[PDB]
């Protein structure tokens, strides 16, 4: 329904196209059991995650509904797989719908 | 556009539509129509009314009920169609307050129509009459007094209601005797609220105060011929058998024979089986047998040969009652006489009252049915007895129910009318300028009431508003002089679930009469 | 090709009625219909609720 | 407005039409244009019956009794109408009532205002048949959007708020809005005491709802067995019994009887003692099976008589008769009971069970009633309903009737749109959209569908006090700048806007039905150009 | 609205001579009071016809010209004054000449 598209210091990109009206959250995880690298609100309220905080320029564009990341102070242990997580519509739990993830 | 007023017209020819400001102005004055009619019959001085029927019999009624007379007249507009059957249903539900429901809901339609023209929305102002209800609810539910504990307190609150439910009625003339008679016949009834157990003979003649309750029972049936007269220590089986050529349920059962002495001797049979269902009877050692059905003559002689009176054709309602009064059971089934019940009373004689005998049954068992025999000079005077009569008996068993007890003279309506007004002074917006209507027409019921005598109804509403926001929460009218008083003294009380149905039933039918915004009416079928 | 075939002259007989914006729809049903009925093609075996 | 007028060329008579000079007839855009003027009339004396600030409608039959509602169905059943599309306007109501329960005021005012839009593109010379095209494909975008922005909701027994919620929206504009969240509770309890779960079915012959003058609103209640207008048979008979055993009979407690035309002959003393003592033993015989069968109760279809009466009382077996066969279906499903047409064939299995048989009372009546409830597990249940007169009873009856329809439908599909005119806002700038998107002549078909879903908002707000126009364009405005098809006309002035926040909820299915519903109908009257009649 | 007010008294109970009665009293009060909010500017030529202007203006405002309302207040004022203090309302004819705007009237 919602397909979702993924493109020391780098930038990953994570974009979704579908049917929906609205995407009310967009997150970056990274897989390990699975975690969030950080998150962003529709009202640009983001919050970070603990072990990795401040060095964070996470950015959603509305207008095409796609957020990017900017992570500098790389390090071999930010080395994994980095899945994007889109809550569509209502935000229901069966509305979550993560990306085949980005390995480094 | 609209329906009615539109380049065409959508209905067929005999219909109409009113629409919004001609809708509420129809539908308020047949409310206001209905309830200053069934006004001036509130309160002691309440007056009656001529109903004078138009059909060929031209039946007369004179009457103070306020559901009688809504029932008893032509009514065609339908929010007044409303009001009669919201008085019905307060008739039904307990037996008084039809008159101060009625009044109630058009008074609460005045303001309503009122407030409509002060460009009040009609939900905002039912908003604020819900939150008032809920308010004048609570207020007197936390006035209520209960006293069906103490035996003699209750028995004090009993006479005080059933005197305050016969002030309004014809009865006040004799009211110190009618309120004895209505609570010892309610009283009789053992906590049962069966007011059929409660028989109500009228008879013409007399005077009002000639009326009494019969200490034990009567019956306005006939006994057998040859059968006696006067019975003491009467064993009583009360039946529901037959005994009227009782045949045998079978129904293709037909008599084919070829002779006539053989018929004579299936006739001969006949009679024999109804001996014998006489003798099954009389085994069970009796000297009353009370039938509801007929009895014929046959069985009539044999009951007279042994001794037995014999009352046939009384009704489901008779049995019912001497049943209740002796104790005895309903029979149909004569097999097992041991597990019959007779019913007794010391005495059974025929007695006159005017000019007609009836069967008399003293010294009785249990006497949890009652007869009241009612005496007057006319028939309208009778009548009107007994629907007086019965408005109290059906107030005293609601309040054998709840013992629940209310303060009346207008002291019940005054203080939710406080709590409304406090409500509504807490209150922002046009909700407290609805609220403050509804307690205008909580209000304008003591109004009323002191209108009907000849009072200075504002100022005596004034003092009454004034004691109830000081804090004398009993405070009422003393109609005797004109003046305020304390309801608890007097002994002005009423039942708690009438003064709540009345208020609620009032507000609920001034709602569903403010809901309407449009008046649909279908051709006549005429 | 006889399906498609009375399915357009179905389509095209349906072309004129409130049921036009659903004729691909009714016509398909109705070529279901005649097809599965027996060598009379009886309309008694046609239930219309 | 005639059939025929020439009467020739030559002066002979010209009759072709059977009474044509007493006939009439309109044709084009006259008759387009008295058609709108009909719906449209049927619609705005509808639009002010709808929602919550919604006012009702005092109804008068043929007979001068009178019904307050605010049902659209029943309002427009109850009305005289002589105009063939307002009687279509009627149908179309009741159609949305028997498949919904539902909206049958916003499909009326839907459709009056998709009429009045094709007014004014009549007016500008389209082809009616082309505005009922652009209406279908309008009306396809509207229904994909709505499948879109839809919600689900959980239709299970442990967590029934969201059912709830549902059902006090029904209720929310109806005079039983007093005892709003009594009434949804009761609405949900008995759909889902009453309900095929695995089907998806709910017949509603296993909800008995029983509407009785006297008490309050709030005395209305749901009982999880049956109730009936009977008392027991002999007077002197116990009102109650508890863990009654109950026998459910078809068969009068008489002497049998043969179908076939029967003549039974006595012809002697003999013949005639021994038909005695044939009555007697049949009387006593079903008395006893009755008794061997452990029951505690007996409840007959067909009534009896006066030796049964007092061997059941006798014998210590209560007893109603002259029960009904829908009633005494209802109670043999409710106790678990078997139906039983003859007492040979009664046993201790086909027996019902009921912890309370009780007999009521309604104050100063003589009326009673039977309640039969503490069952273990009814699949059948009543609604017992009070009030302070007829009129409020009918209108709680139907409101009731609304809410248990809603429930129906969860239970059918549990997708759920936000109301307050939300999902008709959304829908409408769904349909702008597209129409922006489509270059063929139904454009403008397409903005007056917009245009007519956007009447719900602004009847809503109209009815509410609010300026339709100002509120409509606010909510619009922020529904496509911060995107949440829930927001819409705070009718209840709670001070959010925001529907999914106020528990403002409909069903899928019934605001589907309603855009389908309008749009055949509409298209159905606009294809229609001439009207003959007497 | 008197006579709606005096209905409500009636049914108060009140005789439809005491509040003859009160009414005779408050007519009193309102006249006095009237007479004393009362302002003159006869004298001061300048004010007087900044008052009749007001007069016009207000007279004009609850009817069809008050569209043109300073229009046909100007038209009244000097039509009025055209009299030197006649009050002759003959001397003023009115015209009614159908077509042109009603701001084609003049004076
Ligand atoms: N002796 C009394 N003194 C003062 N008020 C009374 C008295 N008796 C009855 N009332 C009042 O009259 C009203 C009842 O009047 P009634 O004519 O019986 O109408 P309803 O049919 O509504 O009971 C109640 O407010 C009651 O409190
Ligand atoms: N609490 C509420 N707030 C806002 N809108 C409501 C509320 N309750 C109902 N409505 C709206 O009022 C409309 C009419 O509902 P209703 O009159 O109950 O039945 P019908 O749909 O048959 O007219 C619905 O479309 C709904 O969106
Ligand atoms: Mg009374
Ligand atoms: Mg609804
Ligand atoms: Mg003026």
């Amino acid at each position: 329904q919602v397909q979702l598209v993924e493109s020391g210091s780098l930038r990953l990109s994570c974009g979704a196209s579908g049917t929906f009206f609205r995407i009310n959250d967009m997150g970056w995880y990274r897989q390990k059991q699975r975690e969030l690298v950080a998150s962003i609100t529709r009202g640009g309220t983001t919050d970070y995650a603990d072990s990795v905080k401040g060095r964070f320029t996470i950015s959603r564009d509305n207008a095409k509904n796609t957020v990017y990341l900017q992570m500098n102070s790389l390090k071999p242990e930010d080395t994994a797989v980095y899945y994007c997580k889109a809550n569509r519509n209502w935000g229901r739990e069966w509305d979550d719908y993560w990306g085949q993830g980005t390995q480094v | 556009a609209s329906l009615s007023l539109a380049p065409v017209n959508i209905f067929k020819a005999g219909a109409d539509e009113e629409r919004a400001e001609t809708a509420r102005l129809t539908s308020f004055i047949g409310a206001i129509a209905i309830g200053d009619l069934v006004k001036s019959t509130l309160g002691p001085k309440g007056m009656d009314k001529i109903l004078l029927s138009s059909g060929r019999d031209a039946s007369l009624m004179v009457t103070n009920d306020g559901a009688t007379i809504l029932k008893n007249i032509g009514v065609d507009n339908p929010a007044a169609k409303v009001l009669v059957d919201m008085s019905r249903v307060q008739d039904d539900e307990v037996g008084d307050g039809t008159t101060s429901v009625t009044v109630l809901a058009a008074e609460l339609l005045r303001e309503a129509e009122s407030l409509i023209a002060k460009k009040i929305h009609p939900q905002t102002i039912i908003a604020g009459w819900r939150e008032a209800t809920k308010a004048a609810r609570e207020a007197l539910l936390s006035s209520a007094v209960d006293h069906g504990s103490d035996e003699v307190k209750f028995r004090q609150d009993l006479m005080n209601i059933a005197g305050t439910t016969l002030s309004s009625k014809l009865l006040t003339h004799h009211k110190d005797h009618f309120t004895k008679l209505a609570v010892e016949a309610v009283l009789r009834l053992k906590g049962s609220g069966n007011l059929e157990a409660i028989h109500i003979i009228k008879k013409l003649g007399g005077s009002l105060a000639d009326s009494y309750l019969d200490e034990g029972f009567l019956l306005d049936k006939k006994i057998g011929v040859n059968q006696p007269k006067r019975i003491e220590n009467a064993k009583i089986l009360i039946a529901n058998t037959g005994m009227d050529t009782d045949k045998i349920k079978i129904f293709g059962s037909r008599v084919r024979v070829d002779s006539t002495a053989k018929v004579a001797e299936i006739e001969h049979a006949e009679k024999e089986k109804m001996k014998e269902k006489v003798e099954r009877i009389l085994k069970h050692g009796i000297n009353c047998f009370i039938n509801r059905q007929l009895i014929y003559n046959y069985p009539e002689q044999l009951f007279g040969a042994a001794g037995v009176m014999a009352i046939e054709h009384a009704d489901f309602a008779g049995v019912e009652r001497l049943a209740l009064v002796t104790g005895g059971e309903i029979a149909s089934t004569f097999d097992h006489p041991e597990l019959v019940k007779l019913g007794s009373c010391k005495l059974i004689e025929e007695v006159m009252i005017g000019e007609d005998k009836l069967i008399h049954f003293s010294g009785v068992a249990l006497g949890e049915a009652c007869t009241i025999v009612l005496r007057g000079a006319t028939q309208q005077i009778l009548d009107e007895a007994e629907r007086s009569l019965h408005d109290a008996l059906c107030v005293l068993a609601q309040t054998v129910k709840d013992s629940r007890t209310v303060y009346g003279g207008g002291c019940s309506e005054m203080l939710m009318a406080h709590a409304v007004t406090q409500l509504a002074n807490r209150t922002p917006g046009k909700e407290a300028v609805a609220m403050e209507s509804y307690a205008k027409a909580l209000r304008m019921l003591p109004t009323i009431i002191a209108d009907n005598a000849g009072y200075d109804s504002a100022d005596l509403v004034a003092q009454l508003r004034a004691a109830h926001s000081e804090g004398n929460t009993t405070a009422g009218l003393d109609m005797r002089e004109g003046t305020i008083g304390d309801m608890a003294i007097l002994g002005i009380t009423e039942s708690f679930q009438v003064k709540r149905q009345v208020l609620l039933s009032a507000a609920e039918a001034a709602e569903v009469i403010l809901r309407v915004d449009n008046i649909i009416k279908a051709a006549p079928r005429k | 090709e006889q399906r498609k075939l009375l399915e357009k002259c179905a389509m095209t007989a349906l072309s004129s009625k409130l049921i036009s914006q659903q004729k691909a729809f009714f016509a398909k049903m109705v070529v279901d219909a005649v097809m599965m009925l027996d060598d009379l093609l009886q309309l008694k075996m046609i239930g219309i609720k | 407005s005639m059939g025929t007028l020439a009467f020739d060329e030559y002066g002979r008579p010209f009759l072709i039409i059977k009474d044509q000079d007493r006939k009439s007839r309109l044709m084009g855009l006259e008759a387009l244009k008295s058609h709108i003027m009909a719906a449209k009339a049927v619609a705005n004396t509808m639009r002010t019956s709808l929602g919550p600030n919604g006012l009702d409608k005092m109804m008068v039959d043929k007979d001068g009794d009178v019904t307050v509602t605010n049902d659209g169905a029943t309002i427009l059943s109850m009305m005289d109408v002589d105009h063939q599309i307002a009687k279509l306007m009627v149908e179309l109501s009741k159609s949305q009532d028997d498949e919904i329960g539902d909206g049958t005021t916003g499909v009326v005012v839907l459709a009056g205002a998709l009429l009045e839009e094709a007014e004014q593109l009549l007016d500008r010379g389209i082809h009616p048949i082309r505005i009922a095209d652009g209406y279908e494909q309008a009306a396809r975008v509207a229904i994909e959007h709505l499948d879109k922005i839809s919600d689900s909701v959980l239709v299970d027994i442990k967590d029934t708020e969201p059912l709830i919620q549902t059902a006090k929206t029904t209720l929310g504009s109806k005079v039983v809005n007093s005892c709003h969240r009594q009434m949804a509770e009761i609405a949900v309890n008995a759909v889902l005491t009453v309900a095929d779960m695995e089907r998806r079915d709910v017949d509603f012959e296993l909800i008995k709802v029983e509407g009785k003058v006297g008490g309050r609103l709030e005395d209305t209640k749901l009982i999880k067995g049956v109730i009936v207008d009977k008392d027991f048979s002999h007077p002197q008979m116990p009102k109650k019994v508890e863990d009654a055993k109950i026998a459910i009979l078809t068969c009068p407690f008489e002497p049998p009887k043969p179908k076939t035309k029967h003549k039974l002959d006595v012809t002697s003393v003999e013949d005639y003692k021994a038909l005695q003592k044939y009555e007697k033993e049949k009387f006593e015989e079903m008395i006893q099976q009755i008794k061997e069968t452990g029951a505690n109760l007996a409840i007959c279809q067909w009534g009896f008589d006066d030796e049964a009466n007092h061997l059941l009382l006798q014998n210590n077996l209560p007893a109603v008769r002259w029960v009904g066969g829908p009633e005494i279906e209802l109670i043999a499903i409710a106790t678990g009971g078997r139906i039983v047409p003859r007492f040979s064939e009664l046993t201790a299995e086909k027996l019902g069970f009921a912890g309370l048989v009780q007999e009521i009372s309604f104050g100063t009546t003589k009326d009673k009633m039977l309640v039969i409830e503490q069952c273990k597990n009814s699949r059948a249940v009543t609604i017992f309903i009070r009030g302070g007169n007829k009129m409020i009873i009918e209108e709680a009856k139907r409101s009731l009737h609304d809410a248990l329809c809603v429930i129906r439908n969860l239970i059918r599909d549990n997708r759920v749109v936000y109301g307050g005119g939300a999902a008709e806002i959304s829908c409408a700038l769904a349909v702008s959209q597209e129409a922006d998107k489509c270059p063929t002549l139904e454009q403008y078909a397409m903005r007056a569908f917009a245009d007519a879903l956007e009447v719900i908002p602004m009847a809503l707000s109209e009815n509410s006090g609010m300026n339709p126009i100002q509120t409509m364009t606010e909510v619009r405005a922020r529904q496509v700048k911060e995107m949440n098809p829930a927001l819409g006309i705070d009718c209840l002035h709670k001070g959010t806007n925001d529907m999914k926040q106020q528990h403002v909820i409909e069903t899928l299915i019934g605001k589907k039905q309603q855009i389908s519903l309008a749009t055949q109908m509409v298209r159905m009257i606009l294809k229609i150009d001439d009207i003959r009649k007497p």
